[PDB]
């Protein structure tokens, strides 16, 4: 049920970065995991999407070439690769809850989020 | 690219009002949609899936209707702790889209 | 083992009643099991993206 | 048979806590696991449940957002996210004995049982 | 919720005395139903379960008797080492409950 | 074939104590594991014993709550407690060769066996 | 629970002599028994099981007999390496015994 | 999809060096892998492959005696010996996109490439 | 051993012009042929496999034929981003080559 | 293909010692495996073989109680128990390409070999 | 135990000569035969098993021949590079043998 994060670093640009993401009960080989980023002011942006035994991933359009998904069967996390300066927001990591055909992007059960900042 | 824009900042409403917040869309996304309430504070929170099946532990005071590429929801009887943003999503689950499922406000209701 | 499509010739009852419809009315009763088929159908919603 | 624990800790509250319960003779893949609270005047309370194969859970009323409980086919244990002061008590891991169908909460053989305590 | 309350502190009894803790539920549980002897410098200890089957290692002058949603325990020839505390804890493992499975003390045999 | 041990240690009352086994030729799914106790004067004593697939554990009569014999398909071992003043003596491990059903506790292969004691 | 006591101090012998040990069991074992030999530097080692079945890398003037509840271990012609510790034991591996398999040794030969 | 590698080291010859290859979304069990060497002037020269389920390897002509090519589920790589002068240049590891008969050396998705080079 | 040469240095070409890229290989290799663009600072990058199948997102102003051992790419309307470096690639995976499957330039076209 | 080694070492009788062995291109739990010793003047000795499925044993006759052969899926070992002074001499690791019945002793793709000597 | 012994210093040979080194055994081996060449400076390297069929990369100068409990090993035009030691060695992979497969050297040729 619940959703569990690793927590925030101020770090510097140019830098690679993790964020790793834990279940509590369900099994995370089952259903399908996916990542948003609030930023301040309005900002809601959704990053990708992986899938559960396809193991399949996408990418938001202006995405590729700057975030890696991996999963495993007990942890899944997402991978920062450089930078930029106005990133500065609110991640979040929830589950998929879908049916026997959807995949849609319901998150039903959410996590409580924490603080990631670049300064340099 | 199925787009929802949702330009509509919303008005300011008394106690018991009624709100017809409109999210449309540009491609045909089937039924598949969601909402959600974000308190400016705290994680976001979701109400109705699939523009008719509200979840768990949510009050049946919300609405849920629209089919095609045009949706709504609507509710009355507006309490203290309704000061929150609201979203509409899709979950055509494309490739090549650059959704965000943005836009949605609510005011301080007086 | 098909029991349909075949005359069946009465002239012999294990009633008393000789197949006589009494008040014009008769009741026949069939099952089978052979021909119990199901077909599955779909239908698009968006016939533009090849993916 | 014998159930063993972690040994105590003496914290500050605003720290996670964890107790790992690891078991001699049977199998955790098989049975379930819970875990009670002893609180000095009476107290007793109950924690949650955990099952074998289909590994869900099921926690009290009030204990929600309070307790994640995770499992290995090795070792079972539990996590303490948030502590509040009144939680100086003494914890016990115990195995559930059960039948073909119930999986009621007798919990036949239990933990030795260590002390945990909060201050500030 | 299924609730057991055992508001009842146990009386003063003598050698061979007997003793009828009595422990009624609100809701129906069937016979799903333990009972545990607290001795207070260590851990519990379980007699029965399902209100008539006795566990391994304990004597049989302890009884179980009680259906539907009122239970209890009897014994009699009360030892020196019958100084605990009990509880009885049903098994219904429901979901919105908040049980504790509380209740029940024993006194100092003279 | 040759059944190997871990070193002695000389310590103190209170405090646990571990003694890994390791086999050369045969694998330890398929077979039995017991330990035995060589005190002087005499003393020869059997602690319990350990099964291959059912992994199940039997003690003797006065060595409950006082042992806990673990093992994984790559090493087997046994665990102390508490321990005792009068425990200083040879420990062994060794291989229950059975047949398709007795599990007779005849140990045909045996260890070296080192030397463990405690003081204080 | 099944015991043997063996309860003999074994008699000085002589080269080539014949000794009788007997290890006497309360409950009936079966066949299932072992023997073993230990010489007071190294770790112990077996010869028969099952009272009639010899190990291999030993030589056949070891004897086994004894069947029901009375066992027995003889041989002739003591060598020198013949100075050791012998110990019979049962299979039975039941739960509440406390065995050890204990009695049995050997002076050393003149 | 994307390929990833190992940052690159300034070393002496005479010392053993390793690169690994971690991919982004796809699993490695199903497809193969290879790597490319891109030297100063024209040089580009191809190493050796490894295959999927068969886990087969097939080097060049003069790299045989010179390269190990180790392959887990998790990470593919490739390993040196004995380092000459003349290997500083430029490596890539990149995925054969095939069909169920080719395993031809289309090597589709790409590596980014990090620079290693010896020194004496 | 399979052998693709390509001795043959790019002639410098305008605006519009027609570039006939021919690798020559000594064995037949059927239509198994890739064929690589070389940017001189970046990774690189594929246009067409087993010379008539274009990969994504790559414009259908390339041309691909050849057949047997002699193959060709052609294509026109040369934009300024095609200085840069390519390569023909066989696949016959063979184990005694050493192929490199190496030549290939282009100019910076004016 | 290659057959790889541990670095040698100088050490002092009475000290465990080992040599790992990892192979490049097949699979070990395939193919069987074993360790002959190079001695000065003729010396070429044998020490014992393992089998690729079964996973049996079998020694030289002077070799017993004095070598343990370890196997995992990733990587053989032999080891040694107590080094007397005149094992001064060169180790190979071979593989066993056998065919469907033999299991012979053929040695086929050999190991380079290190060097290994006690001193006292 | 099967053994061979192979006691048989080389004799001097010059190019192109002929040698017969020959590997007797005591025991029956069936055809399970092999033969190596050890320079004496790196790894042994293997020629010829099963006393008939020569392994990938060696030349078919090399000769194989023998059944039963005697074997050979026959070859002719010596060049400058066969200065190494030569090896026997049996399959039977018996359990109480410590054979060593010893024997065999070969002088510098002239």
């Amino acid at each position: 049920q619940s959703v569990k994060e690793s927590e925030g670093r101020l770090v510097t640009p140019g830098t690679p970065l993790t964020l790793t993401c834990t279940a509590s009960g369900f099994t995370m080989s089952r259903y399908h995991m996916t990542w948003v980023r609030q930023a301040p002011g309005k900002g809601l942006e959704w990053i990708g999407i992986i899938y559960a035994r396809n193991s399949d991933t996408y990418y938001a359009n202006w995405a590729k070439g700057r975030f890696t998904i991996s999963k495993t069967s007990t942890t899944v996390d997402l991978k920062i690769t450089s930078p930029t300066i106005e990133d500065t927001a609110t991640y979040f990591c929830a589950r998929v809850d879908s049916d026997s055909s959807g995949a849609f992007d319901r998150l039903d059960l959410w996590g409580q989020g924490t603080l990631v900042t670049v300064s340099s | 690219d199925p787009m929802l824009t949702q330009t509509a900042a919303s008005v300011e409403v008394a106690v018991g009002g009624t709100v017809t917040i409109k999210c449309q869309a540009s491609q045909s996304i089937g039924g598949y949609l969601s909402w959600y309430q974000q308190k400016p504070g705290q994680r976001p929170k979701l109400l109705i899936y699939r523009a008719s099946t509200l979840a768990s532990g949510v009050p049946s005071r919300f609405k849920g209707s629209g089919s095609g590429t045009e949706y709504t929801l609507t509710f009355s009887g507006v309490e203290c702790a309704d000061a929150a943003a609201y979203y509409c999503q899709q979950g055509y689950t494309s490739s090549d889209i650059n959704n965000a499922f943005g836009g949605g406000t609510e005011v301080v209701v007086k | 083992a098909q029991i349909f499509n075949k005359p069946y010739w009465l002239q012999r009852a294990q009633g008393h009643n000789n197949g006589i419809c009494w008040g014009n009315q008769l009741f026949v009763t069939v099952v089978d099991t052979t021909r119990s088929t199901n077909m599955s159908l779909c239908a698009a919603i968006s016939t533009s993206e090849t993916t």
